[PDB]
């Protein structure tokens, strides 16, 4: 299909997100993230791993 | 949980996704099957 | 010489010797182009120390090259990785022959 | 028992990863509009399934 | 030519799997939901269950591990932007029962 | 009990396969002609490759 699948304006394929909060305890640590999906995108969760 | 009963709500029994979707969506799912799979996102209840 | 001739038989044994490759059109472009990849200007296949953030599969392979090869061989990778079925991966595949050490 | 012998494991950094299909904007917006209708919701099972 | 009087012993080994029993009328897999689960007498009243196991003895404490197969489903809804809602239904033995 | 102080080495091996690259917009194999080819480059243009 020649058109109407791929875009043409610069957009990234892979995204890396930093934690915004890390807390530590001797037997577990808690990590938070603020994931952001902008408009005109669809993210399938099968491709997110730590 | 009041407009439609429990079992038929979560597609435990009733009708497959080939029916209860806005037929535009069925059109779409049949349009991009080869390079973006969707069929694993909807139950299709069976019963003996 | 008389040993096996890779350029004819198909036995390739030197793949791991590539550091990177860069493409350019008309002296000022970049075909991967358009902020597509993590290292947009060229593909990176292996790294020294500092690239310890970008390696995948417990080896020294950058993520993006793994992605590119997985896609271009079996159209898999926009839905999370896994082991492609037996039929779709023949003897001269990319996933019959991967080895980390 | 590995507590006694002296095994240890320390965590330093952690980052999260995601990937996007660079779908053309019109088709993506069509999908976004279609998938919010309250009769196209998501179902999902859980193999094992049992208590 | 010089055998001895002997007896014979027999046993088996079936590691790495679960023993099953289907809740069907004739022990078949005729549908994701069995037929007897729809039988009226089981869906319009209540009943108490009693099971008894006799097993081989052993000399260090163990556990009996039972999986009641049930239905577990979740429905997900995203009406507006940046809002997500869900409904979990697990039945029988629904959340709020022993 | 008295092991030496160690450093680590990693590498990989993938003999008997070809290092390939597709000429598409999203690296998938959607057919045997490829978007960026049927663009035909509006079947009218020209370039040299480095």
């Amino acid at each position: 299909p020649t058109h109407d699948v791929t875009t043409d304006r610069s957009q990234r394929l892979t995204l890396r997100f930093i934690p915004v909060d890390r807390e530590d305890t001797a037997y577990s640590y808690k990590a938070r993230f603020t994931l952001a999906v902008g408009d005109n995108r669809v993210l399938d969760m099968a491709s997110t791993y730590f | 949980p009041s407009m439609m009963p429990q079992w038929s709500y979560m597609h435990i029994s009733g009708q497959d996704a080939s029916e209860y979707l806005s037929p535009g969506l069925v059109q779409f799912a049949r349009a991009t099957e080869t390079y973006f799979s969707l069929n694993n996102k909807f139950r299709n209840p069976t019963v003996a | 010489y008389s040993g096996s001739i890779p350029y004819l038989d198909g036995t390739f044994y030197l793949n791991h010797t590539f550091k990177k490759v860069a493409i350019t059109f008309d002296s000022s472009v970049s075909w991967p182009g358009n902020d597509r990849l993590l290292t947009p200007n060229e593909f990176e296949i292996k790294r020294s120390v500092d690239g310890e953030g970008y390696n995948v599969a417990q080896c020294n392979m950058t993520k993006d090259w793994f992605l590119v090869q997985m896609l271009a061989n079996y159209n898999i990778g926009y839905q999370g990785f896994y082991i492609p079925e037996s039929y779709k991966d023949r003897m001269y595949s990319f996933f019959r022959n991967f080895q980390p050490m | 028992d590995l507590r006694v012998d002296g095994a240890s494991i320390k965590f330093d950094s952690i980052c999260l990863y995601a990937t996007f299909f660079p779908m053309a904007h019109n088709t993506a917006s069509t999908l976004e509009a279609m998938l919010r209708n309250d009769t196209n919701d998501q179902s999902f099972n859980d193999y094992l399934s049992a208590a | 030519k010089t055998a001895v009087d002997s007896i014979t012993q027999k046993k088996f080994l079936c590691d790495r799997t679960l023993w099953r029993i289907p809740f069907s009328s004739n022990f078949m897999s005729m549908g994701a939901l069995t037929d007897l689960g729809q039988n009226l007498l089981y869906a319009n009243s209540a009943h108490a269950l009693d099971m008894t196991f006799e097993v081989d003895p052993m000399d260090e404490p163990t556990l009996l591990y039972v999986l009641f197969e049930v239905f577990d489903v979740v429905r997900v809804h995203q009406p507006h932007r940046g809002v997500i809602e869900t409904v979990y239904l697990r039945t029988p033995f629904s959340a709020g029962n022993a």
